[PDB]
């Protein structure tokens, strides 16, 4: 009959208004002993105070954890052990807390005695850092194999997100293993938990022919019961695929799905650009129409996202250099998808438009960076419009402006497109003679 | 020589002069 | 200038910033030179702090002798378009160092010593020439 009280004050406790070391260390280890007296939905009610603590004071953790110690015996400890490495900074935490943190994770898998959301809790963050004890994936390589072959079609993902945890996993044959699973279950799906399976397999570049053939083949279902996430995930999945595999007819439905996403992050956005961009060439002269239709609308949400503020996810006050390049070049490549002569889809140019005016509205900040992106001067230059190429002259006379010292290759390079493109301003042909 | 500063350029670029000075057979391939 | 001035003011309390502050504000030269020029004699004093205080970075130094030899081309070319347009329209030898010490003066806006330092600054950091 506590949970109101203790979620007022795990609501309350987030704003600093104790003032004692000591009542902060108990309070902390009064939360790590309660946690796991909780069901799930109360889990993120814990996590999101304790984690700002943790990340306010990783310190005192070392207390808390001496305070309360890790035991493997209980199934109501594995949220115990799984709060914890997400509360702990990724970055700005001790190396002590997260090497004990690593041991106990250990003997719980040893333990095998936990629960399988648990499992995933902790894992997920757990394969954040990874820092010390690599034998844990090999560790982990058996504690997935144990379950290798009992995993239903919504206990498939808890595995294969600890499967995705470190970078030593991905050599992993328990990933092949759960493919021949996927492979035994191929009909049955689950459009919620697709989608999932599909954001943790696209990490490592593993492709299984039949397994994409499969998850194609019901597309026509996928079209109605996959929601936009889970339509996007395996739509890059399916794409990054051998051209054996890809069914030019079944990856028109999922397409068709995505159209009309209206409020989408512009991570997802940049997924889909590297998914256009991974279709091989043989399969493109099939899909133009997909790749224009998909071309129609990424341009109207890029200009959206362009315009909307950064507050609520857009670009209007964006200062990552590193950032917008990658967009933007991404965004290009899309575009370089398509025939020379090809006529472009409409409304995709107003975009191309939106992006110019933004990037010349911000110049002499975005070459201030320590790496401006010169290598978009190239992206813009492959594309047969002058205002690409007058944006790219410009941008070049402002490094002129600045007198940035140039590596001679790029010297090289900038010259070629000098002479490749015939342009006529002087201060640039000035500083390139001067340069070279 | 600071000057450089890690930048081998022309004597370290890809040129076909610089490809053109050794004798290894092209056989593993870059 | 600004920035000039607080350079010079730590180099007086000989104490050395991190190395990323100093590109910083190399950076920020290079960005408001534009604006506002800066001069070839607060450019000479910068290059002497930044070299006295240890910063290896070769950009800094790139740009602060080309904010220099901009400054002397530029005085040149208006001497020469004012003599060209001149003729379109139509101790002696103390005194002959002298005028030399001060037309010197007046192109590079700093005294020969000055600049001959800077010179084989420049040559012992590899510049060519």
């Amino acid at each position: 009959m506590l949970l109101p009280t203790l979620e007022r004050l795990l609501e309350r406790c987030g704003r600093p208004i104790f003032s004692n070391v000591e009542d902060v260390r108990m309070v902390m280890a009064s939360l790590l002993d309660i946690s796991a007296y909780v069901d799930r939905a109360s889990t993120k009610v814990i996590a999101k105070p304790l984690r700002r603590f943790c990340h306010k004071d990783p310190d005192t953790v070392a207390s808390v954890m001496e305070a309360v110690p890790i035991d493997a015996a209980e199934p109501t400890h594995g949220r115990r052990a799984a709060m914890l490495l997400r509360c702990l900074p990724k970055h700005s935490c001790d190396e002590v807390i997260w090497e004990r943190a690593v041991a106990a994770t250990l003997a719980g898998l040893k333990s095998r005695k936990w629960d399988l959301h648990d499992y995933r809790v902790a894992m997920a963050h757990a394969g954040r850092g990874g820092r010390h004890a690599p034998a844990l994936a090999a560790a982990a390589e058996e504690f997935v194999s144990s379950s290798a072959r009992t995993a239903s079609q919504s206990e498939l993902p808890a595995l294969l997100v600890i499967l995705t945890s470190l970078p030593e996993l991905k050599r992993s044959p328990c990933l092949q293993v759960a493919a021949d699973r996927i492979v035994q279950l191929s009909e049955i799906l689950s459009p919620a938990a697709i989608g999932q399976i599909c954001a943790s397999v696209n990490k490592v570049s593993f492709r299984h022919t039949a397994m994409a053939i499969a998850l194609q083949e019901e597309a026509i279902r996928f079209a109605e019961e996959s929601d936009l996430f889970s339509a996007v995930q395996l739509f890059s999945f399916i794409c990054q695929q051998e051209k054996e595999a890809i069914s030019p007819d079944a990856v028109k439905c999922l397409a068709e799905r995505v159209i009309e996403g209206k409020d989408l992050d512009q991570e997802t956005v940049s997924v889909l650009c590297r998914a256009l961009r991974s279709i091989p060439r043989p399969h493109r002269p099939e899909l133009l129409r997909e790749i224009g239709e998909m071309m129609e609308f990424l341009g109207g949400e890029v200009k959206e996202l362009l315009e909307l503020p950064v507050a609520k996810g857009g670009l209007k006050g964006d200062v990552s250099a590193g950032d917008i390049q990658s967009f933007i070049s991404k965004f290009l490549s899309l575009d370089g998808l398509l025939p020379a002569d090809h006529d472009r889809p409409g409304t995709y140019m107003a975009a191309i438009v939106a992006c110019v005016d933004y990037i010349t509205e911000r110049l002499e900040d975005i070459v201030s960076d320590e790496n401006p992106p010169f290598s978009i001067i190239p992206h813009l230059l492959n594309i047969n419009m002058e205002e690409t190429r007058r944006c790219g002259q410009a941008i070049i006379r402002e490094a002129a402006e600045q007198g940035i010292h140039f590596p001679t290759l790029q010297v090289f390079r900038f010259l070629l497109a000098l002479g490749d493109h015939n342009m006529r301003d002087q201060r640039v042909y000035r500083h390139l003679r001067n340069e070279f | 020589n600071p000057w450089n500063d890690g930048d081998a350029g022309w004597r370290g670029a890809a040129t076909g002069a610089r490809a053109n000075r050794g004798r290894g057979g092209f056989r593993r391939g870059r | 200038h600004e920035l000039v001035r607080v350079l010079t003011a730590f180099a007086r309390a000989k104490i050395v910033p991190p190395k990323r502050f100093l590109a910083l504000l190399g950076r920020r030269f290079a960005v408001l030179n534009k604006r506002k020029k800066l001069g070839s004699l607060p450019s000479y004093r910068a290059f002497v702090n930044l070299y006295k205080m240890g910063h290896d970075q070769m950009n800094t130094f790139r740009f602060l002798a080309d904010c220099i030899l901009e400054t002397i081309d530029s005085n040149i070319k208006a001497e020469k378009k004012r003599l060209r347009l001149a003729q379109l329209q139509s101790d002696p030898h103390l005194l002959q160092n002298l005028r030399a010490r001060e037309r010197f003066k007046r192109l590079t806006e700093l005294k020969p010593s000055m600049f001959t330092k800077l010179l084989l600054v420049l040559a012992r950091f590899g510049a060519p020439h």
